């Protein structure tokens, strides 16, 4: 890993560099990534691809992603109400782990606030 | 907000599990009545270590019946023994009726809740039970308020439980007034289960004993002649049996209980009995002599 | 919200997600306590190309070609859900009975008196970059080597974050700001 990254950095082009970062991070374990990160600092590896590899660009990119292209269904909403409880300690579960699911990834509070008494 | 109300999975120990049918179905029809002794970890797990029967009373199964008196007697001989542990419930035994709590043993079930919260009512009705182990629950009170103010779901929360379901007036009764049910559960040792079986030397010795000789006769004439007798009608029914619809065969051909089928049987168990007897002979001859 | 599909093993390499594994075993075991139920949702993996003009981290509004028959990869739709359905269903309730009331009588006097798989189609469509890519859909996905927008080596064919060079950064390139930046 450290060795690939020697290769590059005479081979240097940003646009190039970061590529090969986003297909690492998906590919390789928690445990690579962080022992990785360490050598590359006293490397003095560019700062640009250290970013990446701690996976924090790719946490807003995919929030973005998720706000922009959401489908709901407001059925969801009702469904609940009508046939379910949620006093009844199955039937308040099922909902919150269907509900969960749902609007994942993203903050929403819409079904929050609407299925409030419930 | 408030208390789970959790109602402890009961944790029925074989030892006491075979104390129970032998002393209640024996019993029928005088009811009999006794306390469990235990242990209780956690906020579900109780272990039922043992059970005793308490001295046999007229009033059968009462508040008055179950009593101090000899509650403390019993303790104080196992006091010395060191088999003494803590009281976790009682038992008694319905024989005329299914699992559930009379009037009255709810109010027996009251006094062992105020000596301890955890305390059980078990309802044994053991001459109904066809496999034993069945049709034996394990109860505990819920309040008057309990069922108004609606904490019956707290008490099973997330754990999918058994809620008994037979009889359906005296259960229903049960269910909605004399307690909430959960799930009762029979565990044992490795150590038990060798005894329970019980390895014995006859069952290898069984193996080299050589039965008598005219009884291999009878068994050879009596299979073969029996088998002559269905062949008959085996014949009959191949006859023809091609035209359609399968139903219609089986009515006529009489393909309901199949004499084809009832050949093999009686010649299957004949085959693998004989064989076993040559076996056995041929290794008791040199072996001894 | 239909944007989510789950990885069994990162297919580029290969070789086993961790972290979804670990989702669903966890995620099995429920009848025991209920709560467990919510490890499901580590498993999800959102799935989308996603261009990055250049190295500012912003993301470029361009599109692509991509050779595909649309139908295949229509955006799914809105569910009818249980609501929708008893609206729809009791007003053919009532439509139904009142038909053949009328409907028996009034006739007899009025007289007397697939492949799965259909490809892509050679059709082109455009595709908006960041939105919801199916997997299958992804592989028609070429970057427009006239646009100025191309990845560095040779689009994968798949899903997951591209970096693209930008040959003019004199030309203004309409932009979706990243999610941080919009929180300032």
């Amino acid at each position: 890993a450290l060795q690939l990254f020697k290769k590059l950095k005479e081979e240097n082009d940003e646009g190039l560099s970061a590529q090969i970062a986003f297909d690492l991070v998906s590919s390789a374990s928690q445990q690579l990534l962080e022992i990785l990160v360490t050598e590359l600092t006293a490397q003095g590896y560019d700062p640009a691809l250290l970013n990446i590899l701690s996976g924090l660009p790719t946490c807003d990119y995919y929030n973005t992603f998720l706000l922009n292209n959401k489908n709901i269904d407001i059925g969801l909403l009702n469904k609940s109400k009508s046939s379910l409880d949620g006093k009844f300690s199955l039937f308040h579960t099922a909902v919150s782990v269907a509900n969960g699911f749902m609007h994942a990834g993203t903050t929403d509070n819409s079904f929050i606030k609407a299925n409030l008494p419930w | 907000t408030g208390r789970d109300d959790t109602k402890e999975t009961v944790y029925i120990s074989s030892i006491a599990l075979l104390k129970m049918l032998k002393h209640g179905r024996a019993g029928v029809p005088m009811e009999v009545m006794g306390l469990m002794l235990g242990e209780f970890v956690d906020d579900y797990t109780v272990n039922v270590v043992d059970v005793f029967a308490m001295p046999q009373s007229g009033t059968g199964v009462s508040v008055e019946a179950v009593d101090d008196v000899f509650q403390a007697k019993m303790m104080d001989m196992l006091k010395q023994t060191g088999r003494d542990q803590m009281v976790v419930g009682w038992y008694h035994s319905h024989p005329g009726f299914g699992c559930w709590l009379s009037s009255v043993d709810v109010n027996t079930q009251k006094s062992f809740e105020q000596l301890n919260s955890r305390a059980v009512a078990v309802v044994v009705d053991p001459i109904q039970s066809v496999k034993g182990k069945v049709v034996i629950d394990a109860f505990r009170l819920i309040d008057t308020g309990a069922l108004i103010n609606n904490l019956e779901p707290r008490q099973t929360t997330s754990n999918t439980g058994l809620l008994n379901k037979a009889n359906i007036q005296a259960l229903i009764h049960g269910l909605n007034r004399h307690y909430y049910s959960l799930n009762i559960d029979y565990h044992k040792t490795a150590k038990e289960t060798k005894m329970l079986m019980n390895l014995h030397k006859e069952q290898w010795q069984s193996g080299l004993k050589m039965y008598d000789y005219e009884e291999k006769e009878e068994s050879n004439l009596a299979a073969t002649k029996s088998m002559v007798k269905i062949a008959e009608q085996y014949s009959k029914r191949i006859e023809e049996e091609k035209e359609l619809t399968e139903e219609e065969l089986k009515t006529r051909y009489v393909g309901r209980q199949d004499p084809k089928k009832h050949l093999s049987e009686t010649a299957d168990e004949t085959l693998e009995n004989n064989i076993v007897s040559v076996l056995t002979a041929g290794v008791n001859s040199v072996a001894i002599k | 919200g239909r944007n989510v599909t789950i990885q069994l093993e990162n297919a580029d390499t290969g070789t086993l997600d961790t972290k979804s594994v670990v989702g669903l075993v966890m995620f099995s075991q429920f009848w025991y306590w209920f709560p467990l139920a919510h490890f499901l949702s580590l498993s999800f993996t959102p799935t989308t190309v996603i261009g990055i003009r250049g190295s500012d981290q912003a993301i470029p509004k361009f599109q692509m070609n991509c050779y595909a028959k649309e139908d295949a990869f229509s955006y799914p739709r809105m569910y009818e859900e249980a609501s929708g359905k008893e609206v729809e269903k009791v007003a053919t309730a009532v439509l139904s009975t009142t038909a053949r009331a009328k409907a028996r009588a009034k006739k007899t006097k009025k007289e007397k008196g697939e492949f799965y798989k259909n490809k892509y189609s050679s059709k082109p469509y455009k595709v908006d970059n960041m939105t919801r890519i199916l997997p299958q859909q992804s592989r028609y996905i070429s970057f427009i080597k006239d646009d100025r927008f191309v990845p560095v080596r040779k689009f994968k064919g798949n899903n997951g974050v591209v970096v693209l060079r930008d040959r003019e950064p004199k030309e203004p390139v309409a932009l979706i700001e990243t999610v941080r930046q919009m929180k300032d």
